[PDB]
C-alpha cells in the first residue's frame, strides 16, 4: 500500500488553471504539488500501513480497576462492562460513530498485606476467581454464597505467580454495530434520561478470592484490559475538545477553541 | 513428551502483542452485517477533508467565532502583512487543535505536503490581490514583501472563483519530520501579503474577512502511534 | 451551462438560478431497502407521491449578532401532511432526505454561512449533572437559537447554546467531516445536500430517535451600509427520498 | 439504573403538600433485590424500603408526615408526599436507590 | 496459511471459533473519494469549476 | 529442545474451555448405544410444542387449576375485553413458567415469530365470535374494539373445528430481543375482544371457558447461554 | 419579474385543488402543487397547472 | 483432520483413547416432526383438520 | 526455510513482523578492494609503481 | 535539555548590573511542567519559576534586587540582571532547570 508519487512538470503558460477553484460545493481540491511549480520525478517509497484502522485501535488499554479486601463482609467488586470511564481509551472510541468488534479481556492481579495483628503470619499462594454474567443472569450479594459456583456464566481461575488470564469475547450486541451516541429517548412518552441505549450492554465482572481469612487480611487489586480486534468503523466523527465529566451523558464545560498567542503576525 | 525449552520472553503480557485466545462463549452467531454508508478504512481518510484554522487568536477571539476571521480592509499604504505563522502542525497553537492537526498528535513522525485553501468571503464588487508566500527556514522570518517574494509563492487573484490552494511542496533534508517541537526539523513559515489594496464602491462595507482552511495531499503519511497529550484525568467517572 | 439545476419531485419543483453542485451522502444514493438487508416480518408500504414533495419549515431573520440555528430531523416533518400521518399511526420507518436551504442578498451585503447535516449529534445540557428536556431541544417546524455566551447555572434543564464548542463539546472548525456546503453571498444563493439512511439498524421508530441534526453557523457575519435592505431571511425546503413504514398500530 | 432529573430546586409554600418525584428506569443487569432511602441534611434516614415491607419511624420531626405515593414501587417510583410543610423543613433530600449492580443518587433541594 | 511479512511467516488456526483468530493487520485498502469529492457532477482538475 | 515461549493466559482455568484430556482408566469399553425411542436433538426441538398459558392469575387462582381458564360467559352489552397481557416472553409473569419460557430463560436473545393456539372448550349448540388482536408497541395498550382493529388481527368464529392460531409476526427494529424485562425492545401487547355474544340454547349452561396455548415457529432461535434465576440453593442436601 | 437588475428574491407559486376553503399560510399553502422560482438572468417561471377534475369537462 | 470454523483450523488427536477427544460442537442436524406431528394418518396445512 | 548449519537445521519464521527474525550470522561477502587500492589507474604487483 | 556554557567566569565591577545568562534547547522528549531554581553558595535559593507564577522573596541580602529579564521564560531564556552589584556577591551561581525527564545544571563564577 505505498503512497502516490509525483510527476515532473514543465512551465506552462495556458488556460488551465488548476490552482482557482471554488469550496462552496463541498468539494475539497486534489491538486498535487506538480501543478504550481517545478518538481523532479521523485520514487516515493512510503507507506500508509500505520494509518490503517486495525493498527490505530488494535491496543491494550485499562479500563477499570477495584480493590477488595479478603477479611471482610461483602468483599468483591463488581462492575458493569463499558468503554466510557477512562479517557485516553474513550477519545480513540469516539472519532467513529458506528464500531463493530470483538475483545480480548485480560487481567492484571497483584495484591498486598493489610497491617495485621497476629503474630508469625504466613499465606501459600491465592487464588482468584473471575466470573462473567451476561445482561439478566442471575447476580452474587455475598461471598460465602452457593451462586458462585454452581452456575454456567463463564468464569475463570487464576493463581498467583503465572502468566496473566486471558479471555475472548466475540460481537455480543442487538443490532449491527455499537453506538457511540444515541440522540433521543429510550421511551416513547420521551420523559427521563436522555442518551441511554440498549445497543452496547455486555455484561458486569464478579471478582472474588477463593481463600479463607487465615492470619491476616490481604487487599488485592485487579486492573482490567481491552483490546478490539477485526474491527470496522463508520461514519467519522470530529474528536471531542472539552474535558468529559460524566460517564452516561455528554456534558462539558465551555472554553475557547485553542491557547492564544500574542499578535496576529508573531511567529 | 516433546522436549522443548522456554525462551525468555515467556509468561509476559505485552500490551500490543498478536496472540490467539480461547474464546469465552463457543459457537456464538453473530449478528450479519450491513452496508452502513461512509465505511471508514484508513486514517489518511481524514487528513485529506479541509477545516477551518484558527489563525486569529490575540487572547480576546479565542472564546468566539472571531477566531476564524482574518481582517482584510482597504489600506491606505502599500506591501503590509495579512498573517504569518510557523508550520509546525502539532507544535504550533493555531495548526494544533484543527482536524489535521488531531490527527497528527496520535502519531510521532509525518511526511508529505500540506495544501492551504483559502477564500475570499467578502462582498461581490470588491476585488483585490494577494501574495500567499511559504518560505523555507535557514533565515528568520520575511518582513518585507521585497524579502517574502524570493521563497514559493503563488499571487492570487479575486473574481468569480473565490478560493485559491497554496500547496506549499515537501522541502526535507529527513525522510521524516517530528510532530513536537524541534528546531532540527522546523519546517519554515506561511505568510500573506497585500499584493493592491481592497478598492471598494460607494455605499458598501470595507472589512471584508478571509477564511482559511487545511488539509493533506494524497501522498500524507504517519508513523510510530503513541498517545495524546491533550486529555488529562484525575479519577473514574 | 452549470450554475442552473432544476429538482423536482412528486408535485413540487424547485429551482434554482444561481447555485452551485449538489453533495450527495458518503457518495450513496437514498435507495429502498433490499431484501437482505431486512428483518420485519410483515410487507412495508410505499405511499412515495403522498410524501416526496418538497416541505417548507419556517423561516429566520439573519440579524447582525446571529449566532446559528439547528433543526432535528424527523421530528420537523411531524405536523407536514401525509408524512406527519403516516409516521404516527405505524411503528417504524427509513427515509433519505434532500435538504435545501436558501438565502439572497444582492451584490452589496457580505457574509458566509456554513450549512452541515449531522448525524447522531447528542447535544449537552446547561448544569453538569441533568440531561435537557424535549421542549427545549426542539421545536415543532420552529429553528432553535444559538448563543454567543455561556449560558448560566442557575438553569434546570436547558441546552448548552455555546456557538464555539457547537453544543457538542466539539471544536466547530472540525465539523466539515459531515457533508456540508457553504452559502456565500459573493458567488452562491443555495445550498443542498442528499442524506442517505444512516443507522445502526436497518429500520427505525421515528418518535423516540431523531437521526439527523441539520445546523446552520454563519462564520462570517452579515454586514452592509446604511441605506441597503435590512431585513435578510433564510428558509430551508426538506423532501424526504424513498421511505417506508411497518408495524400499523393505533395512533398516539 | 438511573434518574430523571439528579438535582433541582423545588418551591413550595407553608401549610401545602410538597411533591418530591424520583423515577428511574432500569437497565438489563439490575437483577439483585431493591432497595430504597430517603435522606437529609438541614445524613438522617427518613424512609426505607427493603425486603418488600416499609419501614418509616425514624425521623422525630418528621413522625407520621411522610408517606410514598404510588402502588407499584418496582416499576420506577419512589415519590414521596411531605404533607404540612413548616418552616424547619429546610434542607437537601437525597434518593438513594440502590439495585445491584446499579446505583444512583438524586439530590432535591427545597426551599420554602 | 503462508504469507509474507513486512521472506514469510506460517500461520495456523488452532480454536475452532472465529472470534479466536489474530488480528489481521494487513488489511490494506483505501478509497478517500467519497470524502473529498461526495458530489454528483464530476470535477475536472484542469477547467474552472463554474 | 524445541525453543517456546508461553503466552498470556496459559496456566488458568476457563469453564467453557474445549481442550483433550488424558483418560483415568485407557482401553475402557462402553456398552453399545440402542434405539430409544424420542431422540432429542436441539434444545429448538421443544419450543415448538405447545403448553397450557396461566392467564387467569388473579391472587386467588394461582394454586389451583382455574388459572388454566378464562371465563367466558354470555354478556348483555357488546364490544367487552376478556384478557390481554404485554408480549415478554421472558420477563412477564404470565408466558413465564410456561415450556417456551423455560426456555428463554436459560438464553439471553431470541428472535422470531410465536404461534398462539386459542381453543373453545365450552358446550356444543353454544356458538359465538372472537378478535384475537396483537397491537405493536409505540402507544399505549387499546382500550376500545375500534382502537384495537387496527393493528393486526383474526376474526375466529367456533364450528367444527375448535382453535385459531394467531400467528403474531416479527416486527421489530433489531435481529433480536433480550428476555429480561427492557423498554427498548418491549414487544407491544396481545387483547382478545367480543365480537359478538355468546349465543346459548335453554337449559345449557353459560360460561364456557376457553384454554390458550403458545408455541415457536420453524424459524425460532436463541442466543448467549446463561443461567436461570428460578432455582435458589442455601446448603448442601 | 420587471424590476430591478441588482434586487433578489424568491416567490413561491401555489395551486391548492378545490375541497377545502383557500389556503391562509405558508404552511397550509406548500402543501398543495408549487414551484419555487428565483430570479436570475431569466426572469420567467411558467407554473403550468395540471388538469385534476373528476368529470371529463367543465363549464365555463 | 481440517475443517471449517464458525477460513480453517487444524485438529490433531493426541491420545489413544476414544473419552480424550475434545467436544465436538458442530452436531448440526434437527427433526422435529417426532415431536410436532406424531400422527398416523398425515396432515395438510390448508385442508381442514376434520 | 531449510539450509546447512557450520547437516542441516529447520528455522521457521513465526510473527509477521521483519523486525523479529532472528540474527542472520551467515552473510558472508567481503570486498576489500575499497580499502586497500583506492586509486584510479590500476596498480600492478611485479612491475615498478612509478 | 543542555545549556549553552554549563561554567564560566564573569567579571564585572561594583554598582554595575550584572547578567548571568542561562539558555537552554529542548529534545523532543521532553513533555512535562516547567522548573527553573537558582542559586548560591559563598546553596540558599534567590529566584523560582514553576507553575507559570514567580516566587522571588527568598535571600534576605538580595531582597528586591534580582529579576528574571526576558517575557518568554518558556523559549529557553532564563537570564538574572542582578542590581546594584556589591562586594558580598561572590559566589557560585547554579541554574537547575528541569522539564522532566531532562536536566541540567551551570555553575556561574561571579567574581568583581
Amino acid at each position: 500500500a505505498r503512497v502516490a508519487d509525483t510527476i515532473s512538470s514543465r512551465p506552462t503558460n495556458s488556460e488551465s488553471i488548476p490552482a482557482l477553484t471554488a469550496a462552496e460545493t463541498g468539494h475539497t481540491s486534489q491538486v498535487v504539488p506538480s501543478d504550481t511549480m517545478q518538481t523532479r520525478h521523485v520514487k516515493n517509497y512510503h507507506s500508509r500501513s500505520e494509518s490503517s484502522i486495525e493498527n490505530f485501535l488494535c491496543r491494550s488499554a485499562c479500563v477499570y480497576y477495584a480493590t477488595y479486601t479478603n477479611n471482610s463482609k461483602k468483599g468483591f467488586a463488581e462492575w458493569v462492562i463499558n468503554t466510557r470511564q477512562v479517557a485516553q481509551l474513550r477519545r480513540k472510541l469516539e472519532l467513529f460513530t458506528y464500531l463493530r468488534f470483538d475483545l480480548e479481556l485480560t487481567f492484571v492481579i497483584t495484591s498486598a498485606q493489610q497491617p495485621s495483628t497476629a503474630s508469625s503470619v504466613d499465606a501459600p499462594v491465592q487464588t482468584h476467581q473471575i466470573m462473567y454474567v451476561p445482561p439478566g443472569g442471575p447476580v452474587p450479594t455475598k461471598v460465602k454464597d452457593y451462586a458462585w459456583q454452581t452456575s454456567t456464566n463463564p468464569s475463570v481461575f487464576w493463581t498467583e505467580g503465572n502468566a496473566p488470564p486471558r479471555m475472548s469475547i466475540p460481537f455480543i450486541s442487538i443490532g449491527n454495530a455499537y453506538s457511540c451516541f444515541y440522540d433521543g429517548w429510550t421511551q416513547f412518552s420521551r420523559n427521563g434520561v436522555y442518551g441511554i441505549n440498549t445497543l452496547n450492554n455486555m455484561g458486569t465482572l464478579y471478582m472474588r478470592h477463593v481463600n479463607e481469612a487465615g492470619q491476616g487480611p490481604i487487599k488485592s487489586t485487579v486492573r482490567i484490559y481491552f483490546k478490539p480486534k477485526h474491527v470496522k468503523a463508520w461514519v467519522p466523527r470530529p474528536p471531542r475538545l472539552c474535558q468529559y465529566e460524566k460517564q452516561k451523558n455528554v456534558n462539558f464545560s465551555p472554553i475557547g477553541v485553542t491557547t492564544s498567542r500574542t499578535d496576529i503576525i508573531t511567529t | 513428551g516433546l522436549p522443548v525449552m522456554t525462551t525468555p520472553g515467556s509468561t509476559q503480557f505485552l500490551t500490543s502483542d498478536d496472540f490467539q485466545s480461547p474464546s469465552a462463549m463457543p459457537q456464538f452467531d453473530v449478528t450479519p452485517e450491513m452496508q452502513i454508508p461512509g465505511r471508514v478504512n484508513n486514517l489518511m481518510e481524514i487528513a485529506e477533508v479541509d477545516s477551518v484554522v484558527p489563525v486569529n487568536n490575540t487572547e480576546d477571539n479565542v472564546s468566539s467565532l472571531k477566531a476564524y476571521q482574518i481582517p482584510v480592509q482597504s489600506n491606505s499604504d502599500n506591501g503590509k502583512q495579512v498573517f504569518g505563522f510557523p508550520l509546525q502542525p502539532g507544535a504550533n497553537n493555531v495548526l494544533n487543535r484543527t482536524l489535521l492537526g488531531e490527527i497528527l498528535n496520535y502519531y510521532t513522525h509525518w511526511s508529505g505536503s500540506i495544501k492551504l485553501t483559502f477564500m475570499f468571503c467578502g462582498s461581490a464588487m470588491a476585488t483585490g490581490k494577494f501574495l500567499l508566500a511559504y518560505s523555507p527556514p535557514g533565515a528568520g522570518v520575511p518582513k518585507n514583501r521585497k524579502d517574502a517574494m524570493l521563497g514559493t509563492h503563488v499571487i492570487w487573484d479575486v473574481g468569480l472563483q473565490s478560493s485559491c490552494v497554496l500547496c506549499v511542496p515537501w522541502i526535507s533534508q529527513t525522510h521524516y519530520r517530528y510532530v513536537v517541537e524541534d528546531e532540527y526539523t522546523a519546517a519554515g513559515y506561511v505568510t500573506c501579503w497585500y499584493q493592491t489594496n481592497i478598492v471598494v464602491p460607494a455605499d458598501v462595507q470595507s472589512s471584508c474577512d478571509i477564511l482559511c482552511f487545511v488539509s493533506a495531499c494524497n501522498d500524507f503519511s504517519v508513523r510510530m502511534l503513541k498517545d495524546t497529550p491533550f486529555i488529562r484525568q484525575d479519577t473514574f467517572y | 451551462s452549470d450554475r442552473v439545476r432544476s429538482i423536482t419531485l412528486g408535485n413540487s419543483t424547485i429551482t434554482t438560478q444561481e447555485c452551485a453542485n449538489v453533495v450527495v451522502g458518503y457518495g450513496v444514493w437514498p435507495e429502498y431497502l433490499k431484501d437482505n438487508e431486512a428483518t420485519a416480518e410483515d410487507q412495508p408500504t410505499q405511499p412515495d407521491v403522498a410524501t416526496c414533495r418538497f416541505y417548507t419549515l419556517e423561516s429566520v431573520q439573519w440579524m447582525k449578532n446571529s449566532a446559528g440555528w439547528w433543526w432535528k430531523l424527523p421530528d420537523a416533518l411531524s405536523q407536514m401532511g401525509l408524512f406527519g400521518q403516516n409516521m404516527q399511526y405505524h411503528y417504524l420507518g427509513r427515509t433519505g432526505y434532500t435538504i435545501h436551504v436558501q438565502c439572497n442578498a444582492s451584490k452589496f451585503h457580505q457574509g458566509c454561512l456554513l450549512v452541515v447535516c449531522v448525524p447522531e449529534a447528542e447535544m449537552g445540557c446547561s448544569n453538569l449533572n441533568n440531561t435537557p428536556e424535549f421542549s427545549e431541544l426542539s421545536g415543532g417546524d420552529s429553528a432553535r437559537m444559538f448563543t454567543d455566551t455561556q449560558v448560566g447555572e442557575s438553569n434546570a434543564k436547558k441546552v448548552q447554546t455555546a456557538v464555539w464548542n457547537a453544543g457538542m463539546g466539539v471544536g466547530v472548525g472540525n465539523l466539515t467531516i459531515f457533508p456540508h456546503q457553504w452559502i456565500n453571498l459573493r458567488t452562491n444563493n443555495s445550498a443542498t445536500l442528499v442524506m442517505p439512511y444512516i443507522n445502526s439498524v436497518p429500520m427505525d421508530n421515528m418518535f423516540r430517535h431523531n437521526n439527523l441534526t441539520l445546523m446552520i453557523i454563519p462564520f462570517v457575519p452579515l454586514n452592509y451600509s446604511e441605506g441597503s435592505s435590512p431585513y435578510v431571511p433564510i428558509t430551508v425546503t426538506i423532501a424526504p427520498m424513498c421511505a417506508e413504514y411497518n408495524g400499523l398500530r393505533l395512533a398516539s | 439504573l438511573s434518574i430523571t432529573t439528579p438535582e433541582e430546586m423545588i418551591e413550595k409554600a407553608k401549610g401545602e403538600t410538597a411533591y418530591l418525584p424520583c423515577k428511574f428506569t432500569l437497565s438489563p443487569e439490575d437483577q439483585g433485590p431493591l432497595d430504597i432511602e430517603w435522606l437529609i441534611s438541614p445524613d438522617q434516614v427518613i424512609i426505607l424500603y427493603s425486603g418488600d415491607k416499609i419501614y418509616d419511624d425514624y425521623y422525630p420531626d418528621l413522625k407520621g408526615r411522610v408517606h410514598f405515593t404510588s402502588n407499584d414501587l418496582k416499576s420506577g417510583d419512589a415519590s414521596i408526599n411531605v404533607t404540612n410543610l413548616q418552616l424547619s423543613d429546610i434542607g437537601t433530600y437525597q434518593c438513594k436507590v440502590k439495585k445491584a449492580p446499579g446505583v444512583a443518587n438524586k439530590k432535591i433541594h427545597l426551599v420554602v | 496459511q503462508v504469507s509474507t511479512q513486512k521472506i514469510h511467516y506460517t500461520n495456523i488456526n488452532y480454536y475452532k471459533d472465529a472470534a479466536s483468530n489474530s488480528a489481521n493487520r494487513q488489511d490494506f485498502t483505501q478509497d478517500p473519494g467519497k470524502f473529498t469529492e461526495p458530489v454528483k457532477d464530476i470535477m475536472v482538475k484542469t477547467m474552472p469549476a463554474l
